[PDB]
C-alpha cells in the first residue's frame, strides 16, 4: 500500500563516495544537498496506488449507489364537514425547527386526492347470523333501538348509510346514544370496524376521540381503506360500512345496557395522501439525438434519487413519445431493445454502445434513437438523505394553524431515506460485485447480499437449517436488529425480534435473485438467559461498595449479546459460555483478592423459570447468549 | 514497515548532468558532485518506468500480491507461502465467473491443493425428444469430494472441509474424503 | 428541616442542593427543588426506568 519509505531527514550524502568534500555541516553545499522536493515527490508518489485503484474500477464498471428518498404518509384533516373540492396542494414544504446547528429537513406534499361531503343514508342494526329486519329508515331520526342487542355475540354487525361514498379518506359516523347504568372503559373496546371495497371487506383504522364508544354520545372516526365502492343501501346509494363485534375477549369489558340511536350525520373529516422528501423536475429537455450509438447526455441536477422509473426519458417517435427502459448494466440488452443506463450519482444517461466482435463486425447492444429525433426527460427525483427520517412524526411545523383546513397531521415516522454511498464505501463494495455478480449462490453471498439488501441490520449470518423430508434443506438466515440500552443496564428484549419488515424486506430482495425451487427461512436465533452468582472476597483496604458495583457489570460485560466476548464484537454464534473463561473476567475486576465459587443459572426471557445450576452450558450453533441481572457476595474487610 | 529507501548501483533515465547547459558540462567537481544527487533520486524513476509491472500479480512484490487480493476478493487469508498466493490472485477473477459450477468447484479445490479432485454430483444433463418425457437425476441431493493426495497428513480433512464449505452453493449436503 | 436528599450516580450517592419553594416540606402541599449532581445514571426500579 506504499512505494517508498523516505522523508526529508533521510539524507544520503554519497558525494564522499565519489568526491572528497569532507564537512558534515559545511557552509552552503549542505543546503544544496537539502532536497525537500523529493519529500514533496514521494508523498505524491505514495498515493499513486490509490489513484490506480479508483482508475480500474471504472474499467470494471462499478458505480455509486444513488440515494433513496424517504417517504411518509400525511393526512389533511379539516375538522369540518365541508370542502367539496380538491383539498391537496402539491408542494407546501414542511420542515423541522430551523436550528442554527442542524439543517431543518424539508418535505413536499407529493400526491393529490379528492373527497366528498358525504351524508348518512340508512341506519340499521343486526346481530350475528341474523338479518337486519329493522326500521332501517326511521332510525335516521327516531325509533330508538338498542345497539348490538346489548349482547357480545360473535359476528354482530352494523350497516350504516353514507350517501355518495368516498373511495379513499378517513371519516367519522355520528350515532348518538343515551348510555346509563354501566360505563365501559374506553381502552380497547371489543369491536372490529370494516368497510366494503372492490375486493370485499377490509379493516379500517381509527383515531382519537373523546368517547370510548357507546359510553357517551359522540362519533367514531374510522379510516376508510382504498378501494371503497358504492352499493345500494335500500332507498339510498351508499357504500357498506361494517362493525364486527367480538366476545368479552378474555375479560375485555362489554355492556348489557347498550344505548340506543338518537340521530345521524356524516362528517368526512379528511383524507390521506403520501409525500416524499424529494423535489420534482417536469418535462426538461436534455438535447437532440444523433444517429451515432453510444451517446452520453448530462442533466442539471446531480444527486438523482433512486426508483424504478428513475428518469423515464422519451424519444420523439411519430406517435407522440416512445418510452425507454432502464437497466443497471447493458450486457443484458438486445440488438433491438430500448434500454439505457443511468449513473444517478452524477446525472449521466448513456445509450447502448457498439462493440467490435471477433469477426470484425458490430454487435449493437441496445437500439439507438433515430437521427434528428427529440430526446426529452419526463420526471426527476432529487434529494433524499439520512436526515429524511423524521422522528415520532414531530415535524414541529406540522401546520397546527392553517386558514384553509384545521390541521395537517404526520404521526408515523417516515421510512427509507438511505443516503448516497461514499466513494470510500464503494471500495469495500468492489469485491462483492466482483465475486457474487448478483444472484447469491453460496453461503458467503447470503451473508453479504443480506447487508446490501438492507444494511440497517446490526449483523447478519446465514446457517443451514433442519433438513427437508425430500433430502434437501431450506436456507435459514438470522437477523439481529440494532439494539439500544432501553432498560437500566443489560437489554430489554423484544427489540431483538425484527418488526415483520426486516424479515419481509430482506427476503423479498433475496427471492428474486435466488436459486429456484429452494425455500428460504429468516428469523432470530435461539436465546436463553444466563446469570452468574458467586462470592468474591475483597481486599482489606478497598471499598466493597465500588467492588460490588464493579463486579456486577464487569462480569456482565462478558455475556453481552451485541458486543460481548473477549473480542468486544458480537458472539461468534456457537461459543459455549463457561465458568473457566468467565473466571478470567472475575479475576481482573479491581478490588478483589480471591473468589470462592461461581454458579450459573440458565433461564429465558419467555419464562421466568430458571434452569438447574451447572458449570457448562451447551449453546446451540444458531443461538446467542442473553445476560441477566445477577448478584455475587462480597464478604471481606472493606474500608 | 517495509525497509525501502535507496538502492546502490542503479542508474537513471534522467541524468542530472545530461540536463546541464554546455560549458557547465566541462568541470570536474561539478559533474561528479551533481551526479551524486542522482543516487537519492535513482529508484523513483525506476518505479515510474515500470509501474505497469507493479500491478501484474505474477511479478509484483509480495505486499501488493495480498493487496491485489482485495482488488478482486481473492481470499488471501490463511496462506503463509508466497508461491501459493501467486496463482490464487491471478486465477481468482476466472473462478468467480463459474462459482457453483462443476468445473468451478473442481478447480477451486484443485487450486488450493495442486491435485485434481474426483467429485460426483447428484444429477447431470440429458435431453429427450419424447413429449413430456421423464427427466433422470438422483432422487436425493448428494455432494462428494475425493482427493488423491500422496501424503495425507491428518489436517487436510479439515482444510478440505473448510474450503469446500464456501464452494458448495449453500444448498445440498456434502462429505470430505482424503486419500 | 432535618432531611438529607441524595441522588444515585456512577460512583454512588452525593448531596443534592435545594432552592426556594413556598413550602417548608410536609408543612403544606408543595414541591421540593433538588439540585441533581453530575453523574446521574439510570437503573431498574420495577416497571419503570428510574
Amino acid at each position: 500500500q506504499q512505494f517508498v519509505d523516505d522523508a526529508k531527514r533521510y539524507i544520503q550524502q554519497r558525494a564522499p563516495e565519489w568526491t572528497d568534500h569532507n564537512v558534515s555541516d559545511p557552509g552552503v553545499t549542505l543546503v544544496e544537498t537539502v532536497a525537500h522536493m523529493a519529500d514533496q515527490i514521494v508523498y505524491r508518489l505514495n498515493r499513486v496506488p490509490d489513484k490506480n485503484h479508483l482508475a480500474f474500477l471504472d474499467l470494471v464498471g462499478i458505480t455509486l449507489f444513488p440515494p433513496s428518498a424517504a417517504r411518509t404518509d400525511v393526512t389533511f384533516w379539516l375538522s369540518a364537514p365541508q370542502e367539496d373540492a380538491i383539498l391537496v396542494p402539491v408542494g407546501t414544504e414542511v420542515a423541522t425547527l430551523r436550528t442554527e446547528r442542524d439543517e431543518a429537513v424539508v418535505f413536499a406534499t407529493e400526491q393529490d386526492l379528492r373527497i366528498v361531503p358525504c351524508t348518512m343514508g340508512r341506519l340499521v342494526t343486526q346481530v350475528s347470523g341474523e338479518a337486519v329486519s329493522d326500521r332501517t329508515t326511521d332510525l335516521a331520526e327516531s325509533k330508538d333501538v338498542l345497539c348490538f342487542a346489548e349482547a357480545p355475540n360473535p359476528g354482530d354487525c352494523m350497516l350504516i348509510g353514507l350517501s355518495a361514498a368516498v373511495p379513499d379518506c378517513a371519516l367519522a359516523l355520528e350515532l348518538d346514544s343515551r348510555v346509563d347504568g354501566v360505563g365501559v372503559d374506553p381502552r380497547q373496546p371489543p369491536l372490529v370496524w370494516e368497510a366494503w371495497t372492490e375486493d370485499g371487506w377490509q379493516s379500517c383504522e381509527v383515531d382519537r376521540d373523546g368517547t370510548g364508544g357507546l359510553n357517551r354520545p359522540g362519533d367514531v372516526v374510522l379510516h376508510i381503506p382504498g378501494g371503497h365502492v358504492l352499493s345500494r343501501n335500500g332507498g339510498h346509494e351508499a357504500g357498506w360500512i361494517r362493525c364486527r363485534v367480538t366476545e368479552p375477549l378474555s375479560g375485555q369489558p362489554f355492556y348489557t345496557t347498550s344505548p340506543t340511536i338518537r340521530s345521524a350525520e356524516a362528517y368526512t373529516i379528511g383524507g390521506t395522501t403520501g409525500s416524499i422528501h424529494a423535489e420534482t423536475v417536469l418535462d426538461e429537455p436534455l438535447g437532440e439525438s444523433t444517429g451515432l450509438p453510444g451517446q452520453r447526455l448530462r442533466l442539471e441536477h446531480a444527486p438523482v434519487v433512486a426508483g424504478e422509473p428513475s428518469v423515464l426519458l422519451q424519444t420523439a417517435a411519430d406517435d407522440g413519445w416512445q418510452d425507454w427502459q432502464v437497466v443497471p448494466h447493458f450486457s443484458g440488452s438486445h440488438p433491438d431493445d430500448h434500454h439505457i443506463t443511468v449513473d444517478a450519482t452524477t446525472g449521466e444517461i448513456a445509450f447502448g454502445p457498439a462493440v467490435r466482435e471477433a469477426d470484425g463486425t458490430l454487435r449493437q447492444y441496445g437500439a439507438v434513437p433515430p437521427k434528428g429525433a427529440v430526446i426529452r426527460a419526463r420526471r426527476y427525483r432529487t434529494g433524499g438523505g439520512r436526515a429524511g427520517n423524521v422522528a415520532r412524526g414531530a415535524v414541529q411545523v406540522l401546520r397546527t394553524s392553517i386558514p384553509y383546513v384545521s390541521e395537517v397531521v404526520n404521526r408515523e415516522a417516515a421510512l427509507g431515506g438511505v443516503d448516497g454511498e461514499t466513494i470510500e464505501e464503494a471500495k469495500l463494495r468492489a469485491p462483492i460485485t466482483l465475486r457474487a455478480q448478483e444472484r447469491a449462490v453460496t453461503l458467503r453471498d447470503y451473508e453479504e447480499l443480506a447487508r446490501r439488501a438492507a444494511p440497517e441490520t446490526a449483523r447478519i449470518t446465514c446457517l443451514e437449517g433442519a433438513e427437508n423430508e425430500y433430502g434437501a434443506h431450506a436456507v435459514r438466515v438470522l437477523v439481529v436488529p440494532q439494539a439500544v440500552p432501553d432498560p437500566g443496564g443489560r437489554l430489554r428484549f423484544e427489540q431483538l425480534v425484527p418488526g415483520d419488515a426486516l424479515l419481509n424486506r430482506i427476503t423479498r430482495h433475496l427471492d428474486e435473485r435466488r436459486l429456484i425451487g429452494t425455500r428460504l427461512a429468516v428469523g432470530p436465533p435461539y436465546y436463553q438467559g444466563v446469570t452468574v452468582v458467586a462470592t468474591v472476597h475483597a481486599f482489606r483496604d478497598v471499598d466493597a461498595d465500588r467492588v460490588r458495583r464493579q463486579t456486577h457489570d464487569a462480569l456482565y460485560r462478558h455475556l453481552d449479546p451485541l458486543t460481548g466476548g473477549s473480542d468486544g464484537k458480537g458472539w461468534p454464534f456457537g461459543r459455549p459460555v463457561q465458568t473457566g473463561e468467565l473466571f478470567a473476567v472475575l479475576q481482573r475486576v479491581p478490588g478483589v483478592e480471591l473468589v470462592d465459587e461461581v454458579v450459573l443459572h440458565p433461564a429465558d426471557p419467555l419464562t421466568g423459570k430458571r434452569g438447574d445450576p451447572t458449570n457448562r452450558i451447551d449453546l446451540d450453533a444458531p443461538a446467542l447468549v442473553f445476560s441477566y441481572d445477577h448478584r455475587v457476595r462480597v464478604i471481606g474487610d472493606s474500608a | 514497515a517495509s525497509q525501502r529507501g535507496s538502492v546502490d548501483g542503479l542508474g537513471s533515465s534522467l541524468p542530472i548532468a545530461s540536463m546541464l547547459p554546455a560549458v557547465f558540462a566541462d568541470d570536474d567537481l561539478a559533474l561528479r558532485f551533481v551526479a551524486g544527487l542522482d543516487d537519492v533520486l535513482a529508484p523513483i524513476l525506476n518505479v515510474l518506468d515500470c509501474l505497469d509491472t507493479y500491478f501484474d500479480p505474477a511479478l509484483t512484490p509480495a505486499d501488493f500480491a495480498q493487496w491485489l487480493g482485495t482488488w478482486v476478493g481473492a481470499e488471501t487469508d490463511g496462506t503463509e507461502a508466497e508461491p501459493m498466493l501467486r496463482a490464487a490472485v491471478a486465477a481468482a477473477a476466472r473462478l468467480h465467473r463459474v462459482r457453483g459450477t462443476l468445473q468451478g468447484l473442481s478447480e477451486t479445490v484443485r487450486l488450493a491443493f495442486g491435485v485434481a479432485p474426483e467429485i460426483t454430483e447428484s444429477g447431470g444433463a440429458t435431453w429427450n425428444a419424447r413429449p413430456l418425457g421423464p427427466f433422470p437425476g438422483r432422487p436425493r441431493p448428494q455432494l462428494h469430494v475425493a482427493l488423491r493426495l500422496p501424503e495425507p497428513r491428518p489436517v487436510d480433512v479439515h482444510r478440505l472441509d473448510a474450503l469446500v464449505a464456501a464452494a458448495r452453493p449453500a444448498h445440498m449436503p456434502y462429505t470430505v474424503e482424503v486419500t
